[PDB]
């Protein structure tokens, strides 16, 4: 999705095996190696495309055209911000006008506000890194019995021996 | 065992007809049918799109959402969701709501309310953080 | 030989703050907005401030401005040795079209 | 990544004429208003002219009004300036610049080209 109109994918009732992600050029959690030990009420994956020099704006305490007018994250945000270069996917010669961002607004956005009430990105394959497109996914963690949890590991079953067992807890 | 049970030889309300009924610690529901008229149940509080409501309709489809229900639901049931799941005779059910789980038990047998003894096996444990104070039978 | 009036120069010690004033008629500033440019010798002018107090991408919060009455000003704080540039005041006129001032030379 | 490239910075005899050309890329061309600004040597910036995206309106500074013509070709992503009846007073560094955004207009914004030198 365009950053001015970012989309939210809701993740629920499943196993969040975060090792498929952790093990991207940016992987900053607000510990990334302990994600598999946590349960959540919900996990939301907010998907959008921005410029390289705008990636730094996708964080708590940050300001700027994206942070203030397109995609705002709260100072008390809990979750992970993951991003990677998409120069060979979202760029066109002359500028890919499919992706747009808000340049002007009367006031700043609230956290996770989606205002689609607008300028195109000049995304080109020959742009400098700061002006290349990046695909950004922000995983917001909502902390119910919880429906999103990490994977369980297992061994095997050994019989006719004294063993220390754990059967589903 | 100490748990929520239907007391022996208790007073049971017989409906022939389906107003909104109160929900306490848990309820017992049973129906006797030939034509299979009852389709499901609606559980919640205000049932007016202000809060999460649990809609169970017999495949079997279970949804939890901010539904705006009809004043007399029957497709005319309702006009922002957190949960969705898809799967002559007496059908007994027990509905409990404890610590965030909506627990359903059931038993189906061949055939007023008949005398006899049987136990109801558990059907499903739904991890739904829903406030239920009222419910209605959906026909 | 200009409509918008500016001082010929400004100066200060790095780390300090200076201001550059701009004035004109009600048809230049009073009924319109004031933009500012920072022109570094060897290349083109770049937008610094627009619509009185807004900034374009790439311009830090050390640069700000305001408009009141029939006058306007640019404030430059945290002076850096890299800001030794000619600053310009511009506005759209009701009688004339695009109007630029003489420019102010800011030096370390 | 907005780029503007000027051409036509040549020396011309007074009383003659010259056309300047600005190539544009890195942004939507056909929806944006564009401007020309010139800087005479020893002086500050002098605004020249603007043309809007649909040709809806054109504006000139009085010193060039009636003698300069501004036009654009939205199919080539290019802006042109035709300057006739030239005088030695027109010697200046000419810059190509775009406005702040689409549709509307005011003054030249952040993206300026390097410019080219016109001598009369
Ligand atoms: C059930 O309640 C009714 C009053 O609504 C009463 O007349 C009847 O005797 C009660 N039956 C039993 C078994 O308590
Ligand atoms: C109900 O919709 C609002 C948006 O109007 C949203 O913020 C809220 O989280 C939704 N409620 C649930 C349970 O998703
Ligand atoms: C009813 O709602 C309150 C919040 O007002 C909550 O604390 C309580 O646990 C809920 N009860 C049930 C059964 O969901």
């Amino acid at each position: 999705a365009s950053v001015y109109a970012w989309n939210r994918k809701r993740i629920s009732n499943c196993v969040a095996d975060y090792s498929v992600l952790y093990n991207f050029s940016t992987f900053k959690c607000y510990s990334p190696t302990k994600l598999n030990d946590l349960c959540f009420t919900n996990v939301y994956a907010d998907s959008f495309v921005i410029r390289g020099d705008e990636v730094r704006q996708i964080a708590p305490g940050q300001t700027g055209k994206i942070a203030d007018y397109n995609y705002k994250l709260p100072d008390d945000f809990t979750g992970c911000v993951i991003a990677w270069n998409s120069n060979n996917l979202d760029s066109k010669v002359g500028g890919n006008y499919n992706y747009l961002y808000r340049l002007f607004r009367k006031s700043n956005l609230k956290p996770f506000e989606r205002d689609i009430s607008l300028q195109s990105y000049g995304f080109q394959p020959t742009n400098g890194v700061g002006y290349q497109p990046y695909r950004v996914v922000v995983l917001s963690f909502e902390l119910a019995p919880a429906t999103v949890c990490g994977p369980k590991k297992s061994t095997n079953l050994v019989k006719n021996k004294c063993v220390n067992f754990n059967f589903n807890g | 065992t100490q748990d929520l049970f239907l007391p022996f030889f208790s007073n049971v309300t017989w409906f022939h007809d389906n107003p909104v009924l109160p929900f306490n610690d848990g309820v017992y529901f049973a129906s006797t049918e030939k034509s299979n008229i009852i389709r499901g149940w609606i559980f919640g509080t205000t049932l007016d799109s202000k809060t999460q409501s649990l809609l169970i309709v017999n495949n079997v489809v279970i949804k939890v959402c901010e539904f705006q229900f009809c004043n007399d639901p029957f497709f005319r049931v309702y006009s922002n969701c957190t949960f969705e799941y898809v799967s002559k005779n007496l059908r007994e059910f027990v509905f409990k709501n404890i610590d965030g789980y909506f627990k359903i038990y059931s038993k189906h047998t061949p055939i007023d309310l008949p005398q006899g003894f049987s136990a109801l096996e558990p059907l499903v444990d739904l991890p739904i953080g829903i406030n239920i104070t009222r419910f209605q039978t959906l026909l | 030989q200009s409509v918008l009036t500016q001082p010929p120069s400004a100066s200060g010690t790095p780390g300090q703050r200076v201001t550059i004033s701009c004035s004109g008629s009600s048809a230049n500033i009073g009924s319109n907005t004031v933009n500012w440019y920072q022109h570094l010798p060897g290349t083109a002018p770049k937008l610094l401030i627009y619509s009185n107090n807004q900034r374009p991408s790439g311009v830090p919060d050390r640069f700000s401005g305001s408009k009141s009455g029939t006058s306007a000003s640019l404030a430059i704080s945290g002076l850096q040795s890299e800001d030794e540039a000619d600053y310009y005041c511009a506005a759209w006129d009701d009688s004339l079209k695009g109007v630029f001032g003489g420019g102010t030379k800011l030096t370390v | 990544q907005v780029q503007l490239v000027e051409s036509g910075g040549v020396v011309v005899q007074p009383g003659g004429s010259l056309r300047l050309s600005c190539a544009a890329s890195g942004f939507t061309f056909h929806d944006h208003t564009m401007h020309w600004v010139r800087q005479a040597p020893g002086k500050g910036l002098e605004w020249v002219s603007l043309i809007t995206w649909n040709g809806g309106t054109i504006h000139y500074s009085d010193s060039v009004k009636g003698r300069f013509t501004i036009s654009r070709d939205n199919s080539k992503n290019s802006l042109y300036l035709q300057m006739n009846s030239l005088r030695t007073e027109d010697t200046a560094l000419y810059y190509c610049a775009k406005d702040l955004g689409r549709g509307g207009w005011y003054l030249p914004s952040d993206a300026w080209g390097q410019g080219t030198l016109v001598t009369v």
